[PDB]
């Protein structure tokens, strides 16, 4: 019976990682309005059929994509220092969206097939993502340190 | 001169089966599930919904 028995179970979901998909609640709480107002007048372009959190997600990045295509919007951030700071302060360089296709296949269990149509790329593009992104993950987990030499010389200095 | 059937085949077996998530991404993956599930430990908003109290909700007396 009408689409709040189908929003408001998932409606925090929207933050559930958006606090770390702009990082300031400001934003957070904007956008998770903002892209409900986005389909007062365009309901039919929010089906849940596909599955109940799918539908819920590709809005919800939209109006973000729309932000940071406009300057209304710029890079992650924290404002915590154990369970948001923690995905930045050891993940400062992975990619902007290796880091969503983490959340998608390690947070979730969704299929790679839906998890491509969350970032409009091919199935075994996710593939890699996630291969890159579990690579930075065991490489490091914090970044301790670096080490970029490994080979030295004594005939030219 | 003619021909006729005799085999057949299939690409499908209108079944599933289990999976694992737990040896892919390590338990990195609960250690991120478990600081934004703390985010859904609580409460949530109503005022999204009240947007639809204007086109999926109105009523009128009499």
């Amino acid at each position: 019976m009408s689409l709040g028995q189908q929003l408001a179970p998932h409606l925090p979901f929207l933050r559930r990682y958006g606090r770390a998909l702009t990082g300031s609640q400001n934003q957070g709480d904007k956008y998770v309005r903002a892209t409900l107002e986005a389909i007062v007048a365009a309901p039919d372009q929010f089906p849940r059929d596909v599955d109940p959190r799918l539908g819920l997600y590709r809005m919800f990045q939209g109006i973000w994509a729309s932000a940071n295509a406009d300057g209304e919007a710029q890079t992650s951030q924290s404002d915590a220092e154990g369970t948001e700071a923690v995905a930045r302060a050891r993940l400062a360089r992975m990619t902007p969206l290796s880091r969503q296709a983490l959340l998608l296949t390690a947070m979730e269990g969704f299929s790679p097939e839906d998890a491509a149509y969350l970032i409009e790329v091919d199935t075994s593009e996710v593939e890699t993502l996630v291969t890159e992104a579990l690579a930075e993950i065991e490489k490091q987990t914090r970044a301790l340190e670096l080490v970029p030499r490994g080979s030295h010389h004594h005939h030219h200095h | 001169m003619l021909d006729l059937p005799g085999n057949k085949d299939k690409k499908a077996s209108s079944k599933k089966s289990p999976a694992k998530v737990q040896s892919k991404d390590r338990d990195m993956g609960a250690a991120l599930r478990s600081a934004y599930q703390k985010t859904i430990e609580e409460q949530v908003p109503d005022e999204m919904l009240d947007l639809l109290n204007k086109l999926a909700l109105e009523l009128v007396p009499r």
